[PDB]
Order: structure tokens, then C-alpha cells, then sequence
């Protein structure tokens, strides 16, 4: 359901990134930072609207947000998959080491939504840097759903890794 | 006459045809060890007649089927060579082999409300208040819950499983009622195995087949409670009336 | 017979008190042409050789007797049970059942089990006395039984090969004790439409509801050893393959 | 006849000990999570310091044929029949035909499939026992699949040699169980007081040539570390320590030994980049008669923080006792040493002024 | 005369029990997975302690001696409930390494990786005695008596034995109950039929929780039995309980004075 608004956010916050300047720069100064922070105290105007009413929906929608704006210039400028199919799609095409790439999911799947958000930010930004697809709602509604799931979705993210990265070097022959 | 049993608790077996070191348990209870727990209550030793027990009848509705759980359990293992069980001959087996595994299924988290009908039930829930031996659901570890009796007296109790007693939490649809609920009755017969007990002389237990048949009943889904700790509420609320 | 018993009497003849078990032939001989009642299997290498029974189907009680509803089938059935055959009605009211001793080939033994087939499933075909609405019951519960044993040997395949692959077997156990305890209810959803997850009433066929049920008993087995990453791999490898 | 520790000790950003991705050791305790050392690095640092100090060092080696085979090496042996005669070392002992071994390496002896706990003078005589039968061994080496020559019952008897370490930590053999000591030591693992998120620290290792255009960094991670007021218990059966090292002045020598490696040791988890070397703020010797009582569910409800937790955890291991000894009513010779003097905390027993004189008081107590 | 106790103790880091694989023991048990220290184990403890201390009265209150041939008694009448965490528990693994001492010309090749499986909770125990039938079965009431008090000691005391040495899971029960019932021996399981949430602890509100679930069923079931419990918590008063002790053996004292 919460995909809704995060599409939303995702839309505004897109054009926003491109458009204008002085929000985005409100936006990146708020990176893997609790909200509470005063330097996410400039990214209220933009992102307070969209969230509905657990801290972990606002934590998923204001953490996704600042990412999004603190992509590269070179990233922002250009079914659904998770975060997991965007990693299998940065070892196979982008050729990213493929033992330290699945050691960082592998990583990324044990925190709690404490840790989750303190990894996230560099591994994003990492896939990012070279072009690599994510979508951001489902990114969204994952991160919302990190906090009441001990690994009902990084399990999801995972599986969906480990299968794709098969399915790709399958299709390869 | 018939009062209203419950059987719940965490954990629960009710095992039939199994006699060697796997146990395995039927999902729903059986009536050898509704009788026999009965007869414990009321101190019939092993061996006694078991024909006082017989003309009882157990309709029994499944609330909560229950997860079913294989728990190892090994038997004398660790244990120097002189101390490890018997053998038959007499002479105890080398240790490295001296021990029994043995792999115990067992229902969890499952409960079913067996209403017993009967011409003296009545003297046997009297029995289950203030019992002999201990009454355990299935494997004598397992100990019952509390509300074992949810009433001691009821004309017609079946009456009161179609309706009136309380339900674990379950999905209730919009606009919906009458929930779907599993009762069990004693052509139309789901499964044919040896309850009846003829005898339980530990010596040669023996036992008849008897068929049942599991009807799928609708009940109102204002039965259901709600979601966390109310059913507890409702079934206390149930017992005082 | 391979063995050779006898039972010294009681001086009544109510009771026998001593016995001798022991063997009649020292060579033994191939018994010519394959048993009618027992399933047979070939294996690599051509052997032929009849299916062992398994105690974890006996956790879903009667599964075997289901076997009516049915690649390769006891020989004693398909003369007897088929069409091709003789009697008229008979057919429709006989019913399989099953003898089964798991057991080692050795002297050690685990469990044994009865199993005639459910008078439900057919009389509930009667119920209703039409055509059509009976042969969709029919094929539905045909349907189930067929996928619940595809997926049942492609978990015990799984689990077996993931094992075996991850130590470079004991998932099997409990993936099939999980599997058939999972797997009985929803398959008494399929047949009486009532609302089973992974299944919608009404649909032509089993829906994927067992397919569900196998990757919850595969996932719950599993579940403690995917952390590493090098064994993580190798059991989502073989859970890919239960998603059919 | 049991004598347990307990200890609070604070480590600064230590990460001391790390699971197989690089994240420090966790339990969900009380539940919080709660950053823990694990008890079997905290139990190799104090046996390698104990060996260390009082001299005598055991050996725990999947490699024991090599090291027979320099032995045999330096006592005359050509290098093919020195590694025939190790082979025939293990070759000759166990239920089936020999110990088993790992698939062969090239160009090195195979491994044993199980570790060998053994201290190093038991290697030596292992060697001369395959010694004095050369020319036996000579022959079998001839042979295609040679057995186990060498007595059997000479090479138990030099298997079963107990180190301090085996006396006071245990072995196991699985082949030989003739062999295998219980334990006299129970060694929980250490958590902390407090609960803790995993603090991750991003470095990156600067390539030193400047690049003619682009400079960037050689590599760039980020390893995770942590810190905290650890809680720490062990235990010490002294009927088993007395009766396996057999005398008691041995074993009252490997007791204090034990005690002063618990409270001196760290584990050393990448302490060249942490330094997190500290000593106990915290330590309490008791000497029970009936059973050990680790004082772990003191800590279970988790400290809210603010404030230095270690005032709190010293107070609040000393409010436990108390309950313990008004619950659990005994006669166990109490004792404590503690760095701060802001509180006195009467139910820790007599207190001490030195950790050094707290160990002599409770070891020559028991 | 049915003596039972409930005893709630909690469990460091620890792998008490642990199945046919590594992972220990769970129930699932309102919905949610919780780790179990099985009946069985803990009994063989219990009943090793009380055989230790004590010196046929451990066929009577314990039922047959597992390596002696039946007599004709194999029912024990004690009765041990299986041990059960308040809460759900997760499996915690632990990764570890053993080190290989000799060092080739490679550094950390180490001997041995693998991962075993640990958890920590607060289990809530509980047992029962038929304690007439000790008596009609021992004889004197002497015996039984001195043999209940120390299984009731034995009950508290100890703790299994299971990679005791790699984690010192050693611990006192925080709560014990002991409820001298002449209707039915009952057992406060269901108080947990909700597993508790975490992040402040599990002691203390399994405490009063379980002391809600004692006025409640005393309040339906209004009996003549002989309550009394001992806390390591003087913080919070359980009314519902009986009357506070100061210690585990002057409760075990007051309640084998009561029994008789």
C-alpha cells in the first residue's frame, strides 16, 4: 500500500533532483541520519508531506529520499526488482567483484533497521556510481518493512540476488 | 449428561501404531488416550477392565491444528559402559552403542475442545478435578492446561461446540461470519484406526478400529476472539458463566 | 521363503512358548517376473528394485491409498482397477489400501502403517450426482495428489542435493516430516474449495498451492544455515528449483 | 570445591573478537542485542598465557604427522623414512586401520582428520618411539599398504600425557577416548552490560604514488567495531582439576595461574589497530561449596545509558549478590577487588586492595 | 496432595539442549518459535542430584531406574513439565574457528571453521508431586518426606550439563512458586501463551504476569491450597502468589511442613 506514497515520493523527489537545486542540497545534507538530527531539519519541507501518520516508515521514506539526492551527477543526470536484483545487475554487466559484492549483501542481511540504515547509504551510492538500475519505491517499502521483519525481506533480497545472478550467467550461453 | 474437555497446552501427543523408536502422533486426539486419561483419573490400574469406559462418545472440533514437531530423544547415552540401559540377554552393550535414539513426534500449539458424551461422564469430570494419577495430554511430560474442564455439567455439550464457546484468533473477512470450523464425529468416514481400547495391561495393550468422520461445520465468526489475549479473556469469561 | 520358523506348542495349543527362527535355502535365486502389488523403481545401472516404504508419508495419514487417482503404477491395479478389465459398476466403488513396514534392509526397523483410501473423497463426488461439477472434483483431487508427490520428490531431491552440496542426509527428515504435516491441510482446502493460501476456490487446478507449502517446509529446514554466504548459495540454488 | 570469577571489564572500541562476515559477536539478550566475546577466544588467550608463564606449552595440531616427521628428521632419518615412520605413528593406533587422514597434499604430509591436543615433549617421545623400530618400519616402508607396526598401547600411554592446558581445559579424541580429559573450567562468554548498535567505521588505505590526473583512494571499506562494559564469569571444579592434574599443589598452582590469565588476558582482535589492552575495573572471587551462581541475570534487564554504565554495573553486580546470599543462603568464602572507591559494595565479601592479593586469598581459601 | 513448582530462571548465551542437528530445542508455542530445555534432559539432572545427595526412593519419586530392570513401579508420579522460554527466541549462531598450533609457510590456514548454534532466555520451569501416592508407594512418610524436600532442592539447584564448559550457563531461578494443591496440580504456562515483547527485559514483567494468571485462576477456582513463593525481586508484591519467603530452602521448608 505504502508503495503508493513511495512512488509518489519517488516521482517529486526525481524531477526535484533535476529542477532544483536548493531542495536536493537540502536533501543530501540529511544522509543515513535519524531524522531527529538537526541537519534533516531543511529536508521536513520536501519530504513531511508524504509520509503516512513505528519510526521505520519514516526512517524507510526520509533515508531513501536523501540517497536519492546524493547520487553522483553523473548517476542523477540519466518484476519490480529489489535492491538484490540491482546488485546481481551490477556483478554481471558493471563487472563489480562478485565475492566482496555478495559478502556485502550477505553483510547487509544480519543488521537490525539500526544497522541496516548505517550501511545502506555507502552501498547504494556505490551502485549508483556506475550506473546500476534501482527502483526506489520498492527500495522504500523494503526499508519501511526492515523494522517488523526479523528477514521476511532480506531473505527476499537474498533469494532474489543469488537467483538472478544464476538466471543471468545462464542466459549468457 | 457430557461435559466439555479441553485439551490444550504447548504441547500435546496422541500417537498410534508406532512401535519401535520413531513415534508418530494423529493430528487430532485418539480415543485410547481420552479413555486412558480418564482412567488415570480415576485409578484404574493397568490391566483393569476397560468396559466402563466403553458407550462414551468424542466429538471433537479443531480450533488450532497445530504445528507438528519431531523431538529427538535419546535414552542413556553418556554414560559409563556398567549404567547404560539393559539388554535382554542381560549384558549391557558397549557404550559407544548403548544408547537409545529415539525420534517422538508431538502436536504444538494445537487445540481441540472434545465434548464427551456419556452415561457416567458426569463421575469422570468429577474424576478430572481431583484425579489418581496426573492427567498429561498424550506423553506423560506433556501437562495440561489449566481449564482442562471448561464446564463439568452440560446437557447436550455438542450443542455448545456448534456455538457458545470461544475461538483463537483467526481471519474474519468483512461483511463475513459464520467461520469455518472442523468438527469430528464417530460411507462418510475420514480414516479407520485402533482406539478403542480393549485392554491396557502393559503387558499386551490391544486395541479395534473405529472410523471418524470430520465434518467441516460452520460456526458464527462472532465466536472468534480478537487478536492478542482476548481469547484468553473470553474462554475465562466462559468458564465463570 | 527365505525363512524358516518353527513354533514349539503350548501342551493346550493356546499359547506357543519357544520358536526358531532360521534359514531353509543357503543360495538364493531371482524370484522371476516382478511382484503385481509392490511400486517398482529402475536406477542407474538398469537394476530394478521396489520402492522403499518411507514413514514420512505415513505422517499424512492414507496418502499411498490415493494411489487410484493416479507414470508407473502396481501392475495387480492396472489389470484390475482399469477399464480394459470386465465388471461394469464395480470399478466405481472399490477402494485401494496399503500395507507399508519401513524398515532397513538389515534387521533394524523404524515404523509400519495401514491405509485404505478415504470414503470422503468419492462419496463427495456423489453429493452432488452431475456430470460436470464431479468430473471437475474428480480431476481436482487428481490434480492435488499429483502435485503434492511432484513436489514432494523435488523438496526430498532438493534437500538431499543441497545437503550433500553444502558439507562439499538430515535435511531430508525434517523436510519431509514438514512437508506432508504442511501439506495435508491444504490439500484438504483444495479439495472442498475451501480457501487455502497459494489457492483460489474454483481454480482448474491445484494453483501453486503446493509449491508454497514445500518452499515453507524447505525455508523452515534450511532456515538456521543459509547465514554463510558459500552455503547460502548453494541451498538457493536448490530451493530455485521447488519454484516450479 | 568450586571457585568462580566474575569481572567487569570496558573495552574502547575494540571489536575485539568478529564473526565470519567482520561484525562483532552479538546476543539478543534481555532483548537487546548486546555485543559479546565469544568464550573460546577469550579461553585461547588465557591458555596461551598460561602455557607461556608456567613454561609448559600443549599443542592442538591437525598436522602431527610434519611434526614427527622433523623430528624423526634430525635424528638420522632419511626424509622418505622419517615420513613412513610418522605414518606409521598413526597408522598403528585406533579401533580401524589407522587415524584417518585428509585427502594428500603435494609435496607435504596428510593431515589428520581430527586435531591432536597434545604438549610438545609427548611429540618428541611419539618420535622416539618410532625410533627404536627403524628397521620394522624400514620394511613395512617397502611394502604397498603397510599396517601399524609399532605397539599400540606405548603410543596411548604418550597420547594420554596431560598438559595444564589439558587438565584445566579438557580434550577430546574422538578415534581414542581413552584420551579424552573433562574439563575443569567453565568459560561463559563475555557480553555486555549495556546494550550496543555496531558502530562502523569507514577507512580507506591511500595509494602513496601520485597519480598523474586522478587521485583516489587505493581501497575503501568500512569495518565494523564496538565498545562496551563486558560482564565476565568463569568457573574452576576443583575436584576436577585436583583430580586430573592428581596432586593438589599442582593443581593449586594451575588455579591461581588460571585466575591471574583471566584477569591479565585480552584477546587480541586486531589490537594493533585498536590497542584495547585494559585491565578489569571490576573482580569477585567466590568460593562455593555446593555450585557456581554466574551473577549473568543481573545484567539481563539492559542499562539505559547516559551516564558511564560502570559505577551502575558495579552496584548493580553488587545488589545481585546481596539477593543471592539473602535467597541462596551458604557459606562460600566471599572476595573482591575494585578500582573505584566511590562505593564500598558490601555483599562482594572482603575486600582486597590488589588483584594479585585477592588470588592468593581465595586460592590459599580454597 | 499434589505439590507443585514453577520456577522462572533464565538462561545466558547457551546451547543447553540440542536437536539431532546442532540448533537447540524449540516449541512453537503461541505463534511464536521459543527454545526449549527438554523434560527428559533436565530431569536426568535433577535426578542425578537428588540420587548424589541423597546417598528405593528414586524409583518412588522418580519412576525406574533406566539400567535396572523393571519393578513392577515404572511410573515415577513426579511429573516435568518441558521448559519453555517466556518469550520467542531467534537462534543465535555462532561462527567459530579452531586454530592449528604448527605453522606452515601460510598463516591462518586455520584448522578447523563451523558454526554452532546458541541462544539465551528466561525458560519458565514447572513440576509437579503426587505426593500421596509417594507415600502409599514408599511407606513411610518419613522417607517421602525428606526425599520431597531435596527434590524440590534438586529442582532449584541445578542445571544440565550441555556445552556447560564453552558456556557457563550456571544460574539461580529468579522466581520459585510452590503451591501445595489437594484439587489438581496446575501449571502457569498459558500466562505465556503470548510471548512477552523485549528491549526492557523479561523478568520482572513474566513476573507479574504470571502472578495476574494466578488471581485470575484463583479467582475461578477458589481453593484451599497452600501457596507461597521466594523472589530475588523485593521491587514488586505478587499478592496472588501467597505469602513472600525470604529465601528458596525456608520456602522449601514451609511447603514440606504444609504438605504434612
Amino acid at each position: 500500500y505504502i508503495l503508493q506514497h513511495a512512488d509518489a515520493l519517488v516521482k517529486r523527489v526525481s524531477k526535484l533532483i533535476v529542477n532544483e537545486p536548493a531542495a536536493r542540497a537540502a536533501l543530501r545534507r540529511g544522509v543515513g541520519l535519524a531524522p531527529e538530527d538537526p541537519r534533516m531539519l531543511a529536508a521536513h519541507r520536501v519530504v513531511a508531506p508524504y509520509v503516512p501518520v513505528v519510526h521505520a516508515v519514516e526512517r524507510a521514506f526520509y533515508a531513501v529520499a536523501a540517497i536519492m539526492a546524493a547520487q553522483p551527477r553523473s548517476a542523477r543526470d540519466q518484476r519490480r526488482p529489489n535492491l538484490g536484483v540491482s546488485l546481481a545487475q551490477a556483478v554481471f554487466d558493471k563487472g563489480l567483484n562478485a565475492d566482496s559484492t555478495e559478502q556485502r549483501l550477505h553483510l547487509i542481511a544480519r543488521q537490525n533497521l539500526d544497522g541496516v540504515h548505517r550501511h545502506l547509504p555507502r552501498l547504494v551510492l556505490y551502485l549508483r556510481s556506475d550506473q546500476v538500475h534501482i527502483d526506489w519505491g520498492i527500495l522504500i517499502r523494503d526499508l519501511a518493512r526492515w523494522g517488523h521483519t526479523p528477514r521476511h525481506v532480506a531473505r527476499e533480497w537474498v533469494q532474489d540476488y543469488h537467483r538472478t545472478l544464476e538466471t543471468l550467467t545462464r542466459q549468457a550461453e | 449428561s457430557g461435559f466439555l474437555l479441553r485439551l490444550a497446552g504447548p504441547m500435546q501427543s496422541w500417537g498410534e501404531h508406532s512401535m519401535f523408536g520413531e513415534r508418530d502422533t494423529l493430528p487430532y486426539p485418539s480415543r485410547s488416550g481420552l479413555i486412558g486419561m480418564f482412567a488415570a483419573a480415576q485409578g484404574v490400574r493397568r490391566g483393569d477392565p476397560l468396559d466402563r469406559y466403553k458407550e462414551l462418545k468424542f466429538t471433537v472440533r479443531v480450533d488450532r491444528p497445530g504445528v507438528r514437531l519431531v523431538d529427538f530423544h535419546t535414552i542413556g547415552g553418556g554414560l559409563p559402559k556398567e549404567r547404560t540401559v539393559p539388554t535382554a540377554a542381560g549384558e549391557r552393550r558397549d557404550p559407544k552403542k548403548a544408547t537409545i535414539v529415539t525420534s517422538r513426534s508431538y502436536l504444538a500449539d494445537a487445540v481441540f475442545t472434545v465434548a464427551v458424551t456419556g452415561p457416567e461422564a458426569d463421575t469422570i469430570a468429577d474424576a478430572l478435578a481431583a484425579p489418581y494419577w496426573q492427567p498429561y495430554l498424550g506423553r506423560r511430560a506433556f501437562v495440561p492446561d489449566p481449564l482442562l474442564v471448561l464446564r463439568r455439567r452440560v446437557a447436550d455439550p455438542v450443542r455448545e461446540l456448534v456455538e457458545a464457546v470461544p475461538l483463537p484468533h483467526r481471519r474474519v473477512e468483512e461483511d463475513a461470519a459464520t467461520v469455518l470450523v472442523d468438527l469430528i464425529y464417530e460411507t462418510r468416514t475420514l480414516t479407520v484406526l485402533n482406539d478403542v481400547p480393549l485392554s491396557f495391561d502393559s503387558k499386551s495393550r490391544r486395541y479395534s478400529t473405529r472410523q471418524i468422520r470430520v465434518v467441516p461445520t460452520e460456526v458464527p465468526a462472532t465466536l472468534v476472539a480478537g487478536p492478542g489475549r482476548d481469547y484468553q479473556n473470553k474462554l475465562f469469561t466462559y468458564v465463570k458463566q | 521363503f527365505r525363512h524358516a520358523v518353527l513354533l514349539h506348542p503350548s501342551p493346550d495349543g493356546s499359547h506357543v512358548v519357544d520358536a526358531w527362527v532360521t534359514w531353509a535355502w543357503r543360495e538364493r535365486n531371482i524370484s522371476p517376473e516382478l511382484d503385481p502389488y509392490l511400486i517398482y523403481q529402475t536406477s542407474k545401472e538398469g537394476r530394478v528394485y521396489p520402492r522403499p516404504a518411507e514413514a514420512e508419508r505415513a505422517i499424512w495419514r492414507d496418502l499411498d491409498a490415493l494411489l487410484h487417482y493416479g507414470n508407473y503404477r502396481p501392475t495387480i491395479l492396472d489389470n484390475c482397477t482399469p477399464l480394459a478389465q470386465v465388471p461394469q459398476e464395480v470399478l466405481d466403488s472399490l477402494r485401494l489400501r496399503a500395507f507399508g513396514f519401513d524398515q532397513d534392509g538389515q534387521a533394524r526397523d523404524k515404523q509400519w502403517f495401514t491405509a485404505t483410501t478415504p470414503a470422503v473423497l468419492r462419496w463427495l463426488a456423489d453429493r452432488e450426482t452431475d456430470d460436470n461439477e464431479n468430473a471437475r472434483i474428480v480431476r481436482r483431487i487428481t490434480l492435488a495428489r499429483k502435485a503434492a508427490e511432484a513436489l514432494g520428490r523435488r523438496l526430498e531431491k532438493a534437500c538431499k542435493e543441497a545437503w550433500k552440496e553444502s558439507n562439499s542426509g538430515p535435511w531430508v527428515q525434517h523436510g519431509m516430516s514438514r512437508y506432508w504435516a504442511k501439506a495435508e491441510p491444504v490439500f484438504w482446502n483444495i479439495v472442498y474449495d475451501r480457501p487455502a493460501q497459494g489457492y483460489t476456490p474454483g481454480m482448474a487446478g491445484p494453483g501453486n498451492a503446493f509449491n508454497l507449502v514445500a518452499l515453507a517446509a524447505y525455508d523452515e529446514v534450511t532456515g538456521p544455515y543459509c547465514e554463510r554466504p558459500r552455503v547460502a548459495k548453494v541451498v538457493e540454488r536448490h530451493r530455485s528449483t521447488l519454484f516450479s | 570445591t568450586f571457585v568462580d570469577i566474575h569481572a567487569i571489564q570496558t573495552l574502547p572500541y575494540s571489536n575485539i573478537n568478529r564473526d565470519d562476515l567482520g561484525s562483532p559477536k552479538t546476543v539478543v539478550y534481555g532483548g537487546k542485542e548486546r555485543t559479546r566475546v565469544s568464550s573460546q577466544s577469550w579461553k585461547r588467550a588465557v591458555r596461551h598465557e598460561v602455557e607461556a608463564r608456567l613454561g609448559d606449552k600443549a599443542v592442538r595440531t591437525r598436522r602431527i604427522i610434519s611434526e614427527i616427521a622433523k623430528r624423526l628428521r634430525e635424528r638420522g632419518w632419511d626424509a622418505d623414512l622419517a615420513d613412513a615412520g610418522a605414518r606409521q605413528v598413526v597408522l598403528s593406533v585406533g579401533k580401524k586401520s589407522g587415524i584417518k587422514l585428509e585427502k594428500e597434499k603435494d609435496s607435504e604430509a596428510p593431515a589428520t582428520s581430527v586435531l591432536f591436543y597434545l604438549p610438545v615433549p609427548a611429540i618428541d617421545e611419539l618420535a622416539a618411539i618410532a625410533d627404536e623400530h627403524r628397521d620394522a618400519v624400514a620394511k613395512e616402508a617397502a611394502k604397498k599398504t603397510p599396517k601399524g607396526i609399532l605397539p599400540a598401547d606405548r603410543i596411548t600411554e604418550v597420547l594420554k600425557s596431560r598438559n595444564v592446558s589439558v587438565n584445566l581445559f579438557g580434550r577430546m579424541l574422538a578415534e581414542l577416548p581413552s584420551t579424552e580429559v573433562d574439563g575443569a573450567v567453565q568459560f561463559a562468554h563475555a557480553f555486555t552490560v549495556h546494550g550496543t548498535t555496531v558502530e562502523v567505521d569507514f577507512f580507506t588505505a591511500v595509494d602513496d604514488i601520485p597519480k598523474e590526473n586522478d587521485h583516489g583512494s587505493g581501497h575503501m571499506n568500512a569495518g565494523q567495531f564496538s565498545a562496551g562494559t563486558f560482564y565476565r564469569y568463569a568457573n574452576v571444579n576443583l575436584d576436577r582439576l585436583v583430580e586430573n592434574t592428581g596432586d593438589a599443589q599442582t593443581a593449586r598452582t594451575a588455579v591461581a595461574e588460571f585466575l591471574r590469565a583471566f584477569l591479565s588476558t585480552v584477546p587480541s582482535g586486531k589490537q594493533n589497530a585498536t590497542a584495547a589492552m585494559t585491565l578489569p575495573d571490576l573482580v569477585h572471587i567466590a568460593v562455593r561449596f555446593d555450585r557456581p551462581i554466574s551473577f549473568a541475570p543481573a545484567f539481563e534487564t539492559a542499562l539505559y545509558g547516559s551516564d558511564g554504565y560502570t559505577l551502575r554495573a558495579c552496584q548493580e553486580l553488587n545488589n545481585y549478590a546481596e539477593r543471592l546470599r539473602e535467597v541462596w543462603p551458604d557459606d562460600a568464602i566471599r572476595g573482591y577487588a575494585t578500582v573505584e572507591n566511590k562505593t564500598d559494595l558490601a555483599a562482594l565479601g572482603e575486600r582486597y586492595d590488589s588483584y594479585p592479593a585477592l588470588i592468593d586469598a581465595m586460592v590459599a581459601a580454597a
